[PDB]
């Protein structure tokens, strides 16, 4: 009380007011945009949703006593908002419920009274007119309730708040959907609630009911219109299958599902990581590494997000598999710098033909290699080491004997030296030929590029692609 | 007061980082420790070499009586005599500043520099203050304040001067040779070497000759390199003074690879006795090794290693594994053959190399324009 | 191949200047 | 902006190349020159 | 079945049952490791090593799916080899198996010499097939340097 | 497409004879044709706006014809004054 | 009012598909 009690009056009063005016003016701005000019493509629905991800999760984490988050439910318990005097009667109440809470105390939450703070706010003459207002005011208690992590009759209060909000979501898409279109708001609320519906299960069990409900919501979607609804519901259906053992259900999912080319640079980073993980495991490597690259160079405007740490983590693993030497010292950035020691030590022994060190690196860091999720190297790196040595010789030399390469690769068998290079040419490691007479392994023809149409094939991929950059940039720029 | 200080930091570096080299570095620096009133910057030299020795309290009361005499001198100057700007007050303040550099730590010196820098309205005094930061910034290898005062000199001071700046042309290349920037910028500004008298502003002239000649072979291969290192006059005399360096250039120019093999090893054992050779011991060798191979593999497309057994040096299998490490490095565009003993090169014809230069600079720009194109459009 | 490079930077710059002028007239009209 | 993941957190001029440290075999060039000559 | 894509996508449901124990699963992933390294000899020395049964119908399809690739790898621009090359590339000391390649395919044993048929064609001369399709590629550029009009 | 100015007038003057039943399209198509480069297409757009909307207070046609009477070409001012008199 | 709006959304669609056509056509002849 002498030390921290003086710092108790300054935190409530001004952030209680300035946050409430922002969400009410935007909530009033969402109202006028819902009432007229529903073309809200560049409107404040996005930036307010960009606020609700960032600010409300890093500013407040508890229910904010002296009536800041706990006081919004007795503030919003008495709302009708139907007729123009009835709204102005409620507009009289908006000033009065803030003035009493701003002066004095009104109604306190003691972490148990969530049932009077969720039914009577849904009740007491509420309507269907202000649907994002009812959508946000039901989703705003979802953040501090999970973030408290107290676990004393809290899961069923989460479970009731989900099933209520999911019942409110069905009543919007089916009943009176004329010019409301809250899908830009209701998608991320569906994403954030399922994260909590998974993690709270993941404290205790699995999740199967969350996905059978997710197949139904995707079934009743996908027929109307695809505007980031089908995009975000796809990855939630795909992240769980990648979380468990099965890959076949994800494989048939990624097979036939066309895309709306509209996900606002937030799902494109995520999805191109998942399908790059899928094409890695069914051994389609060249298409995998380029779309693993495409997600990484998409949005580098993140500070230790973990995702940029993870898509970078798999990208150096797969470029070892193609023998395409992922950058031997460029991947120490100030962002990660610590998730490279199990991998800079890995690519060291992969580069040389050493195995006793490579077995030492693998056995020492095997606990790390299982935890992160890339323990699919155990079968795929013994192939890489034995093909790295024959690739280095075929790149350096031009005409080597089979006895000379068999002693160079510490193999001690000049009878399967023909077998290694036969598998090298069959797998496409190097283009060469073996003369089965006395051990002639010759290289290719004299390299001529500029005289056999090869600059045309590279340039034709460039012309048609960069005019497509132009045609996409023309059909985005003009607005009223 | 800051003149015999480039040798001290050599002797501090020579004793500290190698442990085998500890015979003579303790013998003469301990003479420089008891001299010079070196009483703040020696505890890193004292704890890491010897245990302790009692000469400490004697010089501390001498430097305290010297400080308190200089404490009472300039306060009596400012309280009795009234002049501002650049006056008897000013050169007494830099006499305190040159006391804190030679004797004291850097922390008293840096706060006296910033104090007297706003007590200046001329430019030559401000030029000398930035001379003082840049001289102590090289003494204590600070890569932090050199990012400021070099810009503050070139943009706010070095516009009224007239050839009073060649010294910090030599200081910036000294920071460039020690950081990494020893490719083409170091050899460019080391081309003009017209300074013979050595002073506060200049280092040892003999070591400046060795530094300007080790770098003048990496920037330019032979676009008339012989005009600027052989047809010179002031550089030709001082390399005529030294037998090894004059042997080192002639071995590279007349392509005596058997003794250029030896002359590179004599330089490299000499490289350990330096105070800035850290990105040199592992990078200057392999660059000069791959430069000797590259001009040797010119003018020959059917070269044999049976001729390499006597022309370049000796040995057979060492050159084979040496060339194999560099072909697999990505460099030295040539092929090697074992059972025919023909090192057949495949150097491009100034088209296929130029074809690579469009496709490497092209997609590097293309990945830049898409990453630009996705940050925008929400 | 320059026409692929240059003309893509032309219309991209015209996209940036419109998307700056769009959102700034939008954020200051209300 | 979390993406539902986890964070865990010359030599220093932000330099290197592909090898730069791969060779460490005897790496002094006084011996490697000297051993080559005496085997002749 | 020669399903290398399906082989690895099944190996996720076993957490630590591949290395520590469970030789029934360890034996194929040791075998697949042998096919990727390139040691044909290690494949057939372990062919007489099974935990429970003889794996008879599994090794015979494995015997089938290798030799046709070995026959597929030797049917190249090669003209003739002696019996000792089929002693190394192929296997046993004159069984009925070399009759099977002689009755189905060629490889006719004559005067201790096999004869594998081989030829090559020649085509650098056709500028004509990059004449028509290049003319399509140049016009579809100039079609698209305009037409958003 | 055509180059004679008379047929370009009689093309754009024919908008009123075909769209007089719905007055909600004639300001949508004249307003971008009444700012052409030649006076003839600006002329015939002005008469089409008057003969489409006969006697309705539009305030949009009157908005469009307000710069039409402020033009340096004499006869395109004439067609603005008649169309203002018709509306 | 569920059928009278439905034809009006078609006529606003069909006019706008014409109104996007000739302005796109005019831009060719205006370059000439």
């Amino acid at each position: 009380p002498p030390g921290g009690g003086e710092q108790e009056p300054p935190p409530p009063p001004a952030p209680q007011d300035v946050e409430m005016k922002e969400e009410a003016a935007t909530g009033g701005g969402s109202t006028g945009e819902a009432d007229g000019k529903t073309a809200a493509a560049a409107a404040e629905h996005s930036q307010r949703e960009l606020d609700t991800v960032t600010l409300e999760d890093i500013k407040e984490h508890v229910k904010q006593l002296e009536k800041a988050v706990s006081g919004k439910e007795p503030r919003f318990v008495l709302r009708a908002l139907r007729m123009l005097p009835s709204t102005s009667r409620r507009l009289n109440h908006y000033v009065l419920y803030k003035a009493v809470q701003g002066f004095f105390t009104s109604n306190n939450a003691t972490r148990d009274f969530l049932l009077p703070f969720l039914e009577e706010p849904m009740d007491t003459e509420a309507d269907l007119q202000f649907r994002p207002r009812t959508g946000k005011a039901a989703s705003t208690p979802l953040l501090p309730e999970v973030e408290a992590y107290l676990q004393l009759l809290v899961v069923i209060f989460m479970m009731n708040s989900k099933r209520y909000k999911e019942a409110q979501k069905i009543s919007d898409d089916l009943m009176q959907k004329i010019s409301t279109q809250n899908r830009r708001a209701l998608d991320l609320v569906a994403a954030k609630c399922y994260y909590y519906h998974a993690r709270v299960y993941e404290f205790l069990d699995k999740l199967d009911v969350v996905r059978s409900f997710l197949h139904a919501r995707l079934r009743t979607a996908t027929l109307r219109h695809d505007a980031d609804g089908q995009a975000t519901l796809l990855n939630l259906l795909l992240r769980n299958y990648l979380h468990y053992s099965l890959y076949d259900q994800a494989e048939k999912l990624v097979s036939k599902s066309v895309f709306p080319e509209q996900a606002n640079n937030n799902e494109w980073a995520r999805y191109l990581y998942y399908t790059g993980r899928i094409k890695a495991i069914q051994l389609e490597y060249s298409e995998a590494r380029r779309t693993m690259t495409n997600a990484l160079r998409k949005a580098p405007q993140h500070t230790a997000v973990g995702f940029k740490q993870t898509v970078h983590k798999l990208l150096i693993v797969v470029e070892l598999l193609l023998g395409e030497i992922p950058d031997r010292l460029q991947f120490r950035q100030p962002s990660l710098k610590r998730s490279l020691m199990p991998y800079f030590l890995l690519t060291q022994a992969v580069r040389t033909g050493n195995l006793a060190k490579f077995n030492q690196v693998l056995d020492q860091f095997g606990e790390k290699f299982q935890a992160d999720g890339t323990y699919t190297l155990i079968i795929r790196l013994r192939h890489n080491v034995i093909k790295t040595g024959v690739r280095m010789i075929s790149l350096s030399y031009s005409r080597i004997s089979l006895a000379d390469i068999a002693q160079k690769l510490q193999l001690d068998s000049p009878e399967d030296a023909e077998f290694i290079v036969a598998k090298a040419i069959r797998d496409g490691v190097i283009e060469a030929s073996i003369n089965h007479e006395k051990g002639y392994v010759q290289s290719k023809e004299m390299i001529d590029i500029y005289s056999t149409r090869e600059p045309q094939l590279a340039f034709h991929q460039r012309i048609s692609f960069c005019l497509d950059i132009h045609n996409m940039s023309v059909k985005a720029m003009r607005f009223p | 007061p800051k003149n015999p200080d480039l040798r001290i930091a050599q002797l501090r570096f020579l004793l500290s980082l190698p442990e085998h080299r500890g015979d003579a570095a303790v013998r003469d620096e301990l003479m420089a420790a008891v001299r010079d009133n070196n009483m703040a910057p020696y505890y890193e030299a004292l704890c890491k070499s010897l245990d302790w020795q009692i000469d400490v309290d004697l010089l501390n009361k001498m430097k305290k009586a010297n400080e308190d005499e200089l404490k009472r001198l300039d306060e009596e100057l400012e309280d009795a005599e009234k002049n501002l700007g650049e006056s008897e007050i000013r050169d007494a303040m830099m006499a305190k500043a040159e006391y804190l550099c030679r004797i004291g730590d850097k922390e008293g010196a840096l706060t006296a520099f910033r104090k007297t820098y706003d007590k200046t309205v001329a430019l030559g005094h401000r030029l000398d203050i930035v001379f003082y930061l840049l001289r102590i910034g090289l003494f204590y290898m600070d890569n932090d304040l050199i990012t400021r005062n070099t810009e503050k000199a070139k943009s706010l001071i070095e516009e009224g001067g007239d050839w009073d700046r060649r010294n910090r042309l030599k200081v910036y290349q000294g920071l460039y040779c020690v950081a990494i920037r020893d490719f083409k910028q170091a050899a460019e500004l080391f081309l003009d070497t017209v300074s013979t008298f050595t002073s506060y502003e200049l280092m040892d002239y003999k070591t400046f000759v060795t530094y300007t000649v080790y770098v003048s072979m990496i920037a330019l291969e032979r676009p008339d390199l012989r005009e600027k290192v052989i047809k010179g006059a002031e550089i030709l005399e001082v390399l005529h003074s030294l037998p090894a360096v004059r042997q080192y250039l002639f071995s590279l120019y007349e392509c005596r690879y058997s003794v250029f093999f030896q002359s590179l090893a004599v330089v490299e054992q000499e490289m350990k006795k330096d105070w800035l050779f850290a990105p040199h011991y592992r990078y200057y060798v392999r660059e000069m090794r791959i430069h000797a191979y590259s001009q040797l593999l010119e003018s020959y497309r059917s070269l044999t290693l049976g001729y390499m057994a006597e022309a370049f040096g000796v040995g057979v299998e060492f050159i084979d594994q040496e060339l194999s490490r560099f072909i697999a490095a990505g460099r030295l565009h040539c092929k090697i053959d074992k059972v025919n003993e023909i090192v057949e090169t495949n150097r491009p014809d100034s088209k296929n190399w130029q074809y690579q230069e469009t496709i490497k600079k092209g997609d590097l720009l293309l990945n830049r324009v898409q990453k630009l194109s996705r940050v925008i459009n929400m | 191949y320059l026409a692929s490079l240059i003309r893509s930077v032309v219309a991209l710059h015209n996209l940036i200047n419109n998307k700056i002028a769009n959102r700034d007239a939008e954020k200051k009209e209300g | 902006m979390s993406e539902k993941k986890q964070p865990v957190d010359e030599d220093n001029w932000d330099d290197d190349n592909v090898e730069d440290d791969f060779s460490n075999q005897l790496r002094a060039e006084l011996e490697k020159h000297g051993y080559k000559m005496e085997t002749s | 079945q020669n399903r290398v894509a399906e082989f690895h996508t099944e190996l996720e449901r076993l957490p630590a049952k591949d290395i520590q124990t469970n030789v029934y699963i360890k034996h194929p992933v040791s075998l697949e490791q042998y096919l990727m390294e390139g040691s044909y000899n290690k494949v057939f020395l372990a062919k007489g090593n099974i935990p429970a049964e003889s794996y008879t119908f599994f090794i015979d399809i494995l015997l089938d799916t290798i030799r046709d690739e070995i026959a597929g790898c030797i049917e190249k621009a090669y003209e003739k080899i002696l019996f000792t090359e089929a002693t190394r590339i192929l296997f046993f000391n004159t069984p009925k198996k070399m009759t099977d390649y002689a009755k189905k395919r060629g490889w006719v044993l004559g005067p201790n010499n096999y004869y594998s048929f081989a030829s090559q064609q020649q085509k650098p001369e056709d500028t004509t097939i990059p004449s028509t399709e290049l003319a399509k590629q140049v016009i579809e550029y100039a079609r698209q340097l305009e037409m958003i009009v | 497409s055509d180059v004679n100015d008379d047929v370009r007038r009689a093309a754009v003057e024919s908008l009123g004879f075909i769209l007089f039943r719905t007055p909600e399209q004639c300001p949508s198509v004249v307003s971008l044709l009444s700012e052409s480069y030649n006076p003839h297409v600006r002329y015939g757009a002005a008469m089409a706006l008057g003969i489409c909307c006969a006697g309705t207070g539009n305030k949009e046609a009157i908005n469009l014809l307000e710069p039409m009477t402020n033009d340096p070409v004499n006869y395109v001012r004439q067609g603005a004054l008649i169309a203002s008199a018709l509306i | 009012d569920l059928y009278s709006r439905y034809k009006k959304l078609q006529q606003e669609l069909e006019f706008l598909e014409v109104q996007e056509e000739y302005i796109k056509d005019e831009q060719k002849n205006l370059k000439k």
